[PDB]
RNA sequence: UGGCGCCCGAACAGGGACUUGA
């Protein structure tokens, strides 16, 4: 009696016409046989005159295939595009999971659309349900079991039911009794709509084996994650322990993954054995013993305060814990990402902040309270001199060894008394080999040829070179927007050696200006470093 | 009867992903939904439309109520033929000229024309829900949305019928709606102002026409000219700042030259050290600062380009924006002075108000700001009933030395 | 055979900063 969706091909289009597979001695009679009872049940109808269409079905089951058709028919709209979270989930007193046999086939098709369905075997018969793997059926079903339940949860709002792809997660803060009975009437009510459930000797206990977690009754958390302990380690290998690794990582605290993830970087072959660095073994390591001891979360409580707190582990690493008592944490989880090439401590913070406010909002539709590792000074100095809108929601500074801070700033205006570096570089593009220098208003100059370079690292270079030549207060002059940017976004990590070389040398010196002037305009010592510097590129 | 409204040949209905919403947020849409269903202004809808467009919850300007906010920017790019051309609603160039210009609302009264049956379908959203628990909640427009350029397209009939007398009462009240506001402009007493404005809220509800970044002052606009430094002693790098600084500005102003200033960077010098401007070189900078003083000369205003609009975090609260339709050709440059994210928020609804009263079409935001935290808290802030295009860029180090 | 999460690679487009030659 489910009110069908109506359906339709997608505009001047048919449905297909695709032949059998090469399959008509071994599976056919399963086939026919799985026909013939689905027919009995009168999920399938026989039309073979009036049906120009087939699909390529391939069995023992009858997984017919709809790969033709999927692209033949018009789109839908599917919404459950993500999971839910087990830490979203409320604690619920009692908790009952009722799965729905034969979630698909109990619900009906649109009768215009049966015909593109054609199911021939070598007989021609036509769903009269969801086919299984069409596009259409996922987002049909679900709207159908929508409709259903509407007006059991308006009649019941105590009860909370989140539906899955074929489960419903029936959640009650009543006792067991009353919570059985409720769990029962939702059954029969499904039953009137023809969607058969468990009864009470056929339901799940917990815990629930679902989607790589394990729902307990006040608790969750994964399935247990065994590490494969061996030698070597192929790209392969590297792969299903990164992905076994941040799957825990979203409840075991401290999983690093930085190092792993880069062994990744240039391979080619599935197979190839990689040489696990010295890093990424004392990484492997430390998960390892994290893993050691069981980790389970806690069930959302919207009573309470949503708190999340980060930690700063090093090399561009974040942790963090969204918990709302103390020690007992919903859920865990990491930033390592590098948003662009250069980057500091406090970008990555704010990034990091801004990725656990999206995922409480995905999760518990609000931001949490932020209890970061840096000063309000240091926040404020950032923000106030930074380029960017930045902006952190209400956060408390927590007083932890690995502090948020900025290791190293430049002047707003020049040092009095310091020495002036005029830095130029220059690349030759069909060579690749270029020159990189300095001149100083002391009189000083020099020049160090490079190779297999281009202009910006030429430029980067000049500037090394003139942080290394000066004292601690020194005034540099350049003519390049990229270094000035780059050194002026004050990074502290960066994917470059020469960038990084540049930053501690930076944090060195006590006092560093740097100037932009034009290039070309004869702006006093940029014209001498360029003519320097020009010899062998131009 | 209905009007008719077709997409652009050979281009689809909008099918841009709902952002998420928090618990609040998606009470309020839920609650609000409900009341526009039950009065059949919206009708929930099956999967089988494939369309959908992001809509928000925002709290209008001295009001707690939460207000639905649907992004129609794809609907709009969609219908732009339609809304623009055989239903477009004339800009007065006088409106920028009027001592005061008040702001209403007038999103109401599109509730009360239905939706072509055969466009109810592009006018699809969803209503999120926390943590995937529930599928979202699908409703389709029945009567002519807020925030589609539609709407005022096919009410503008209704509206000149409800606005004549009222526009013949007093003539010199200049009236324009953009999307959903009726920008009302006139020369009067503020006082005067408000009474008239009163009087045609009045108007408004005698037609059954309902209505409530409010009071707007076009008179006292301003451009921010570009300023060079007014120093008494002059610096290496000073001087070679006020160098790079006009050498940028040449590009906008022809005029500009740099020949004697750049003239006294000659050697290698410290940048300390202080050079005192030759005769030339201060005449060369004085005609630099006379030219800089007055707006570009040649510019004008393109109806067939669209506008686009950069804003620079200058700090202290306080940003700089430059509207243009070309490089180098800015139409209006200005200041805007105040939270980083709601003074951007500000910012931008202002430079965008001030476009519709000069214009009368938003322009496209260049916001030096993270993608993700704008989509995450631009509508905690946001008040106005549009939504502009918007796109996000890193500001050039050297492009925020407008001030 | 399809979706989701992660990683690599490629081509596209655009938003920018530079080198050289014509
Ligand atoms: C969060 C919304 C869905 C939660 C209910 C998921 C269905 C219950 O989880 C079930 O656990 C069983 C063992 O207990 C497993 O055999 C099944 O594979 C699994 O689906
Ligand atoms: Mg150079």
């Amino acid at each position: 009696p489910i009110e069908t969706v109506p359906v339709k091909l997608k505009p001047g289009m048919d449905g297909p016409k695709v032949k059998q597979w090469p399959l008509t001695e071994e599976k056919i009679k399963a086939l026919v046989e799985i026909c013939t009872e689905m027919e009995k049940e009168g999920k399938i109808s026989k039309i073979g005159p009036e049906n120009p269409y087939n699909t390529p079905v391939f069995a023992w089951r009858k997984l017919v295939d709809f790969r033709e058709l999927n692209k033949r028919t018009q789109d839908f709209w599917e919404v459950q595009l993500g999971i839910p979270h087990p830490a979203g989930l409320k604690k619920k007193k009692s908790v009952t999971v009722l799965d729905v046999g034969d979630a698909y086939f109990s619900v009906p098709l649109d009768e215009d659309f049966r015909k593109y369905t054609a199911f021939t075997i070598p007989i021609r018969y036509q769903y009269n349900v969801l086919p299984q793997g069409w596009k259409g059926s996922p987002a049909i079903f679900q709207s159908s079991m929508t409709k259903i339940l509407e007006p059991f949860k308006k009649q019941n709002p105590d009860i909370v039911i989140y539906q899955y792809m074929d489960d419903l997660y029936v959640g009650s803060d009543l006792e067991i009794g009353q919570h059985r009975t409720k769990i029962e009437e939702l059954r029969q009510h499904l039953l009137r709509w023809g969607l058969t459930t468990p009864d009470k000797k056929h339901q799940k206990e917990p815990p629930f084996l679902w989607m790589g977690y394990e729902l307990h009754p006040d608790k969750w958390t994964v399935q247990p994650i065994v590490l494969p302990e061996k030698d070597s380690w192929t790209v392969n290998d590297i792969c299903k322990l990164v992905g076994k690794l941040n799957w825990a990582s979203q409840i075991y605290p401290g999983i690093k993954v930085r190092q792993l993830s880069k062994l990744l970087r240039g391979t080619k072959a599935l197979t190839e054995v990689i040489p696990l660095t010295e890093e990424a073994e004392l990484e492997l390591a430390e998960n390892r013993e994290i893993l050691k001891e069981p980790v389970h979360g806690v069930y959302y409580d919207p009573s309470k305060d949503l708190i999340a707190e980060i930690q700063k582990q090093g090399q561009g690493q974040w942790t963090y814990q969204i918990y709302q008592e103390p020690f007992k944490n919903l859920k865990t989880g990491k930033y390592a990402r590098m948003r662009g090439a250069h980057t500091n401590d406090v970008k990555q913070l704010t990034e990091a902040v801004q990725k656990i406010t999206t995922e409480s909002i995905v999760i518990w539709g609000k931001t949490p309270k932020f209890k970061l590792p840096i000063q309000k000074e240091t926040w404020e100095t950032w923000w106030t001199e930074y380029w960017q809108a930045t902006w952190i929601p209400e956060w408390e500074f927590v007083n932890t060894p690995p502090l948020v801070k900025l290791w190293y700033q430049l002047e707003k205006e020049p040092i009095v008394g310091a020495e002036t570096f005029y830095v130029d570089g220059a690349a030759n593009r069909e060579t690749k080999l270029g020159k990189a220098g300095y001149v100083t208003n002391k009189g000083r100059q020099k020049v160090v040829p490079l190779t297999n370079t281009t202009n910006q690292k030429t430029q980067l270079q000049a500037i090394y070179l003139a942080l290394q030549d000066s004292g601690l207060e020194v005034n540099i002059v350049t003519d390049s927007q990229y270094a000035l940017g780059i050194i002026q976004a004050q990074p502290d990590k960066s994917e470059s050696e020469l960038v990084n070389q540049i930053i501690e040398q930076l944090i060195k010196k006590e006092k560093v200006y740097l100037a932009w002037v034009p290039a070309h305009k004869g702006i006093g010592g940029n014209e001498q470093v360029d003519k320097l510097v020009s010899a062998g590129i131009r | 009867e209905t009007v008719p409204v077709k997409l652009k040949p050979g281009m689809d209905g909008p099918k841009v992903k709902q952002w998420p919403l928090t618990e609040e947020k998606i009470k309020a849409l839920v609650e609000i939904c409900t009341e526009m269903e039950k009065e059949g202004k919206i009708s929930k809808i099956g999967p089988e439309n494939p369309y959908n467009t992001p809509v928000f919850a925002i709290k209008k300007k001295d009001s707690t109520k939460w207000r639905k906010l649907v992004d129609f920017r794809e609907l709009n790019k969609r219908t732009q033929d339609f809304w623009e051309v055989q239903l477009g609603i004339p800009h007065p160039a006088g409106l920028k000229k009027k001592k005061s210009v008040t702001v209403l609302d007038v999103g109401d009264a599109y509730f009360s024309v239905p939706l072509d049956e055969d466009f109810r379908k592009y006018t699809a959203f969803t209503i999120p829900s926390i943590n995937n628990e529930t599928p979202g909640i699908r409703y389709q427009y029945n009567v002519l949305p807020q925030g589609w350029k539609g709407s005022p397209a096919i009410f503008q009939s209704s509206m000149t019928k409800i606005l004549e007398p009222f526009k013949k009462q007093n003539p010199d009240i200049v009236i324009y709606q953009y999307m959903d506001d009726l920008y009302v402009g006139s020369d009067l007493e503020i006082g005067q102002h408000r009474t008239k404005i009163e009087e045609l809220r009045q108007h408004l509800l005698r037609w059954g026409l309902t209505t409530p970044g409010y009071e707007l002052h076009p008179d006292k606009w301003t451009v921010q000219p570009i300023v060079l430094p007014e120093k008494d002693s002059w610096t290496v790098n000073d001087i070679q700042k006020l160098v790079g600084k006009l050498n940028w500005a040449s590009q906008i102003y022809p005029g500009i030259k740099v020949r004697q200033l750049s003239k006294l960077l000659r050697g290698t010098k410290a940048l300390t050290e202080v050079i005192p401007l030759t005769e030339e070189a201060e005449l060369e900078l004085a005609e630099n600062r006379e030219i800089l003083k007055e707006p570009v000369h040649g510019v004008y205003y393109d109806p067939s380009k669209d506008l686009i609009a950069e804003i620079q975090k200058q700090g202290q609260g306080q940003w700089t924006y430059q509207i243009y339709q070309e490089p180098f050709k800015n139409l209006k440059t200005g200041k805007y002075a105040r939270n980083d994210v709601k003074q951007l928020t500000e910012a931008v609804q202002k430079i965008t108000t001030e476009s519709i009263v000069i214009w009368g079409k938003t322009p496209k935001f260049k916001l030096p700001i993270q993608k993700e935290t704008w989509e995450t808290w631009w509508t905690e802030y946001w008040q106005a009933t549009w939504i502009p295009e918007w796109e996000f860029v890193n500001t050039p180090p050297l492009v925020k030395l407008w001030y």
